[PDB]
């Protein structure tokens, strides 16, 4: 079942910045304009 | 495990019950009759809990 890949070009791993994401909500409480920490 | 063991070394079920609240909308309740809403009146109001 196992299928190795071959034939793989091998390249250094790049990096970028990562810009102002990843902003979540911390829980299920409705907030109109407060600014909560 | 023994019948012939005193008090002491008896096996014990023990059931743990474990919940959050106030974290996510819930589903389990207690048994209670849901009355009507009227909408302006100064009321008690027990919305899941
Ligand atoms: C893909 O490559 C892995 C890595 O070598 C293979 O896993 C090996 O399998 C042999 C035979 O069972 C073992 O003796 C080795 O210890 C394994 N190595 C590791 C790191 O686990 C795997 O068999 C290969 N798959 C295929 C289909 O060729």
């Amino acid at each position: 079942q196992c299928v190795n890949l071959t034939t793989r070009t091998q390249l250094p791993p790049a990096y970028t910045n990562s810009f102002t994401r990843g902003v979540y909500y911390p829980d299920k409480v409705f907030r109109s304009s407060v600014l909560h920490s | 495990f023994q019948p012939t063991n005193g008090v002491g070394y008896q096996p014990y079920r023990v059931v743990v019950l474990s919940f959050e609240l106030l974290h996510a909308p819930a589903t389990v309740c207690g048994p209670k009759k849901s009355t009507n809403l009227v909408k302006n009146k100064c009321v008690n109001f027990n919305f899941n809990g």
